[PDB]
């Protein structure tokens, strides 16, 4: 008895959250898959947005229903973790959710079917582990662009799969980086991603070094610069405040004059302390001054503004220079050390699409690995600039854990009959939830071969039947296989074919998938209010 | 999150809890620097300079390595310039540490606070086997201090 | 309510047919505008101006529209015409036309990714065809060049004035080298300004090789006319400013006051001396100018020009080759205005304005345009930079391809032969994009008037021929002519952002199935 709304229980309200998750699914179910076909969405105002990366598509997706939400959210947190799958672990939640509810829709009792679903994870996890491939035999850029021209399909790039696998490889081995002191950890997202339309992919460019998003402060000062006098700074470059409160009180007018004078001689000292040490390049995400510019033109230097502070620290990281946010020493007086400048062996700020962009070549501290997009339109460039950065993602994946599995819907291929098999072994009521989990499970190549647009059924016949034999006859070194693919709609060899997905997406997918399987089923009631 | 630009794990380190502001000082009540003269520009700057500088350098000798230092809404924060002396000195350093939580971490880490320069001191530094910022969430980024020698009961 | 309350979805062929729809008629709202034999198209703004042009990027970027595909190919075109200057005239109905051979194999249940796989084939084939079929060039020969730019501007209001526009375009894209660079030294398109004045006619524009300033004199001593004069560029305010710092002054005894009045005076005399320590002739500045230092200057015989914009200060400066300084104690003679062969202040017509020419080697230069009226002078100007980008990218590339769509039926059969030995599914939708290019010059024909059919199939089995590559379509008389004699030639990276760009919109579209609308964020 609640003002402000009213409250469903049981049946209704239980087919209400399958009826939310299935809408859910099917509003990505054509976007996965070699032949994934992307989504688009006029916003309300015509910025639309074209993609199928099925995580942004449910964040710039409004929803109102819960269940809805928990599906969404699910989907970023996969997308920050793996990069795609959100291709994939909505559909298989949405799909072990219908199939659980479809027993509890009968009568079966819902904490059976969750202890049955926990089962099912964990013998799935193991047998994937039994199941692993490990790429280390394996030539390393070999499998590097397999993984990634694999990720690459259901993409915008998948045609250029080989020249962006390339591109992405080369990138990611030049990112190389030493972690906690027995880890070689490779950091996402420190690669730089700009988007540039006008020419196509087919030119864009990877930068072995860093690339700056911004322009020469001052038209006078010059463009190129061959020598490696880089020097960042916080600090910005304005004749200074009293910066707290300290007013200037004058009883002797004979000295105004001077005290403006050093307003601005301060500037001039600390920009004279900068350049005597030889520095030719200046980067600051404070603000630079007119003041400070004509100085710089004087001497010839680099000089850019308003830098974004991530790309700063990537430069230090990069070049090898000190992030300084002021001149300081162990001393008090202000002074500035040529210990602190970072290298690299020529910068230049040069015209792409009639806008310059600053570019920074070869830091002899620590290489660096910046690429370029180029594109038609804004849609395309930012679309696939997503796409790469999945990319990066599932690489950095592969090289973090050096193990592999093979693509196309060998996983769940292997996992239902392997579950099926398994589950007479319970006895009890939960391996009815087994076996549901696993023909769930079976919706991926089911959503292949439709978004393929072949007979389905046909193929994933063939498919259990493969591995069904490969279940049969143990000496299975000439009878364990793997493999599935769409374009000629037939079965094959994945490993064979190269397609390959890294271990932890289908790995941290079921797991995810189960968790929002056991949140939504065990509803059984929503009540509603009205707003104040 | 921590604050320092370069310093994520830090092993045998000691700890010690600050309340006192690291900035350019400001009382209680009411106060201003009055500017008249020729050298009061360069006596000020150097100076607030060099009052920052004695702070972390006391701050160094004893010993200390990881810095804690709650909310100070009311007034000036630990200033910039001094997160500066302290990566530079390579010190753990935190910002915004609620004032609830306050007796929660000496209970835990066994570290009395301290409140003015002089009280702070060898003594009331307190140590904990390990501590570091942990990676999680992707980018999602938590702190650890696992193991301490004076045991906590929370 | 589970979704999103009045947010619609459309779904598989019904939107697959929309957008195509959509893009064949953004394709045809143009279609009437390519070519020498063009049409000429005018604008109602939304905000009262007329706006009148062939080029096809203003075209479409005065079109607001309601279906996204559109609004994409709104934003190729944008993109193009940025990239490349010309095209445009093109670009948008070669895409259509493509998207339309495109759909046909739509309702073949042809999934879209091998179609696309097969576009992919077909761009490297056309590149690399293209590529073959170029000449290169040499940059220096002007003549050349002119052809060049006679050739590209030969759709649009300027082409009666050919001569004029051809030798505007090469002087001033010539005399802007910034070879600081060693060899590699780039030029830019945002120094050679375009200033629209009315009155006078076409023929009275001209090339001033130096810089426009739309202000006057401050004071009437200053003279005029100078033949050697010297610049000096003052970026900062040269009258007396705000103490940054909240300052504030107690003055106690009766003299202060008029003591610190004298002071700001004295301060602006200082500054003045300083400047005429360098024996300048001419102050510049962005800012504003004191008038007791206009006093000063005046008493040093000096003249000067207050607030002008800051690019048209880097302009002056690049101009007379001094550098802009900020600082009047730390002015040197090194920027010193020399280099300015001439300065003058004339009248056009109850306007002043600021002549600086006869630069000893000038490196900025703006184009004076003078004209009918200001939306003539803007179709003008738009072809002027149509023509000055075509003429950089030649100065960036010397290959030169023959255009009147006799490349576009090179690439049709070369494509044509390379299916025919490319077996396969694939195959079909190689040789319906060989087909879809070969529209460019159907549309040049309907545009002149003639057989479409006959004048078509007649250019094509002309072109089976291996021994000429250069037969192309005359824009006038609408007959089969060898593109050498008619010289009708284009940059070929012109022609390369064309097709790349158009099978990028296509890939584009084609994998575009759904619409989703109200984010409502």
């Amino acid at each position: 008895l609640s003002v402000f709304g009213d409250r469903s229980t049981g049946e209704t309200i239980r087919s209400q959250n399958v009826m939310a998750a299935a809408s859910i699914a099917n509003i990505v179910k054509s976007s996965l898959g070699p032949v994934g076909l992307d989504k688009m969405l006029v916003d309300d105002i015509g910025d639309v947005t074209i993609t199928n990366d099925g995580a942004t598509i449910l964040k710039l997706l409004e929803v109102e229903h819960p269940a809805a939400k928990v599906l969404c959210e699910l989907a970023d947190l996969q997308d920050k973790e793996v990069g795609d799958g959100t291709t994939s672990v909505v559909i298989i939640a949405a799909e072990l959710l219908k199939n659980a509810d479809e027993l509890v829709k009968q009568k079966i009792h819902p904490t059976s079917v969750i202890s049955g679903y926990r089962l099912a994870c964990k013998e799935a996890v193991r047998y994937i582990n039994e199941n692993l491939i490990v790429n280390t035999d394996e030539l390393g850029r070999d499998c590097l662009i397999n993984a990634a021209k694999t990720s690459m399909s259901s993409k915008i790039i998948g045609i250029n799969g080989d020249f962006f696998a390339n591109m992405v490889v080369d990138a990611v081995l030049a990112i190389k980086y030493t972690d906690i002191r027995g880890q070689p950890r490779y950091p996402v997202n420190s690669v730089n991603i700009l988007k540039a339309h006008g020419r196509s992919q087919m030119e864009s460019m990877l930068i072995s070094g860093y690339a700056l998003n911004c322009v020469v402060g001052s038209q006078g000062m010059p463009k190129r610069i061959v020598n490696a006098k880089i020097a960042c700074l916080d600090f910005s470059l304005q004749k200074t405040k009293m910066k707290l409160g300290v007013q200037v009180v004058i009883t002797d007018p004979e000295k105004l004059d001077q005290i403006r004078q050093r307003e601005s001689d301060i500037t001039k000292e600390r920009i004279q302390k900068i350049l005597a040490t030889g520095a030719n390049v200046i980067l600051t995400t404070g603000g630079i001054d007119d003041m400070c510019l004509k100085y710089f033109v004087e001497a010839g230097a680099m000089a850019v503004r308003r830098v974004l502070k991530r790309d700063l620290k990537r430069i230090a990281k990069a070049s090898g220079a000190t992030i300084l946010s002021t001149l300081a020493n162990l001393e008090g007086e202000e002074t500035f050390e040529a210990a602190m400048l970072g290298q690299a062996e020529e910068v230049v700020q040069e015209r792409i699409c009639d806008d310059e962009l600053i570019l920074i070549k070869n830091t002899k501290a620590r290489t660096s690995a910046s690429i370029i997009l180029r594109g038609a339109n804004d849609f395309m460039c930012d679309e696939m600039e997503r796409s790469l950065h999945d990319a990066l993602c599932v690489v950095k994946r592969v090289l973090e854990s050096k193990s592999v599995v093979p693509g196309g819907g060998a996983v769940e291929a292997a996992l239902s009959i392997y579950l099926e098999n398994y589950a007479t072994s319970m006895g009890s009521r939960e391996q009815l939830a087994i076996a549901e989990f696993a023909r769930s499970l079976l919706v991926i190549p089911n959503t292949l071969a439709v978004n393929a647009a072949q007979d389905s059924t046909d193929l994933v016949a063939k498919l259990r039947a493969f591995h069904n034999e490969a279940q049969v006859n143990p000496e299975r070194k000439n009878l364990k296989w793997i493999g599935l693919d769409l374009s000629n709609g037939k079965p094959r060899d994945n490993k064979q074919a190269g397609v390959f997905e890294p271990t932890i997406v289908k790995v941290k997918s079921l797991k995810f998938a189960t968790e929002a399987a056991i949140t939504i089923l065990r509803i059984d009631d929503l009540i509603k209010l009205h707003p104040e | 999150k921590v604050s320092n630009s370069g310093i994520t794990r830090v092993e045998k380190a000691k700890i010690g809890l600050i309340q006192f502001c690291l900035s350019a000082p400001k009382t209680d009540m009411d106060n201003q620097i009055v500017v008249s003269d020729y050298a009061q520009m360069d006596r000020v700057l150097r100076e607030e300079r060099a009052y920052i500088l004695n702070l972390v350098k006391q701050i160094k000798k004893t010993g200390c390595n990881v810095l804690l230092i709650q909310k100070s809404i009311l007034r000036d924060a630990l200033s910039d310039l001094a997160l500066h002396f302290l990566n530079k000195m390579k010190i753990m350093v935190i910002k915004d540490i609620e004032r609830e939580d306050i007796e929660f971490i000496c209970k835990t880490i066994g570290t009395k606070p301290v409140a003015h320069i002089d009280q702070f001191t060898a003594d009331m530094l307190g140590s904990a086997e390990l501590a570091e910022e942990v990676n999680l969430n992707g980018s999602g980024k938590l702190l650890k201090i696992t193991g301490c020698a004076s045991p906590g009961k929370t | 309510l589970v979704l999103s309350q009045n947010t619609k979805r459309e779904s598989g062929r019904k939107v697959q047919s929309g957008n195509i729809n959509a893009a064949k008629t953004i394709a045809d709202i143009i279609r009437t505008c390519l070519g020498p034999k063009s049409m000429m198209k005018m604008l109602l703004d939304p905000m009262g101006g007329i706006v009148m042009t062939n080029d096809g990027n203003a075209i479409l970027r005065e079109i607001q529209v309601q279906h996204p595909a559109a609004k994409s190919m709104i934003e190729i075109s944008r993109t193009q015409d940025e990239e490349v200057g010309d095209g445009t005239t093109s670009v948008i109905i070669l895409a259509g036309e493509m998207l339309s051979v495109a759909e046909h194999f739509l309702e073949q249940q042809m999934h879209p990714t091998v179609v696309i796989s097969a576009y992919r084939k077909a761009l490297d084939d056309m590149i690399s065809t293209l590529k073959k079929i170029s000449i290169p060039v040499d940059i220096s020969d002007s003549d050349m060049m002119l052809n060049i730019i006679n050739s590209s501007i030969t759709t649009k209001a300027i082409s009666r004035w050919s001569s004029l526009a051809c030798n505007i375009a090469l002087d001033a894209v010539k005399m802007v080298q910034f070879e600081e660079n060693g060899r590699k030294e780039i030029d830019i398109k945002k120094y050679a300004r375009v200033e629209k004045i009315p009155g006078g006619i076409i023929e009275d524009s001209c090339v001033l090789r130096g810089v426009m300033i739309n202000k006057d004199v401050t004071h009437p001593r200053m003279r005029r006319y100078i033949k050697n004069p010297r610049i000096v560029l003052l970026d900062s305010s040269l009258e007396y400013k705000k103490g940054e710092s909240q300052t504030d002054i107690e003055i106690t005894r009766e003299e202060d006051f008029t003591r610190i009045l004298q002071m700001e005076e004295e301060y602006i005399q200082q500054l003045c001396e300083d400047i005429i320590q360098l024996k300048p002739d001419v102050v510049i500045t962005e800012k504003g100018i004191s008038d007791l230092a206009q006093h000063y200057l005046m008493r040093a015989n000096i003249t000067a020009i207050r607030r002008v914009r800051k690019t048209d200060n880097n302009r002056i400066a690049r101009a007379c080759g001094a550098r802009i300084v900020s600082r009047p104690e730390e002015l040197r003679e090194d920027d010193v205005g020399t280099g300015a062969g001439l300065l003058e202040i004339k009248k056009i017509g109850d306007e002043y304005f600021t002549f600086i020419t006869d630069c000893k080697d000038p490196k900025a230069c703006t184009i004076l345009l003078r004209g009918a009226s200001k939306e003539i002078l803007s179709e003008v100007e738009r072809n002027l930079q149509d023509a000055m980008q075509v003429c950089r990218n030649v100065l960036l590339d010397p290959q030169l391809v023959p255009g009147g769509g006799a490349s576009e039926m090179a690439v049709a059969h070369a494509l044509t032969e390379k299916s025919k030995a490319m077996t396969g599914v694939e195959q079909w939708p190689y040789r319906a994009v060989a087909q879809a290019l070969e529209v460019i010059p159907r549309t040049l024909i309907q545009n002149c008037g003639a057989s479409t059919i006959r004048l078509l199939t007649s250019l094509r089995a002309k072109h089976t021929q291996e021994n000429c590559e250069t037969w192309g379509v005359n824009g006038e008389t609408g007959t089969l002519v060898d593109m050498k004699e008619l010289g009708i030639w284009e940059p070929l990276a012109v022609k390369l952002q064309t097709y790349k760009t158009a099978v990028e919109t296509a890939v584009l579209l084609l994998r575009i199935d759904d619409i989703v609308s109200g984010h409502k964020k």
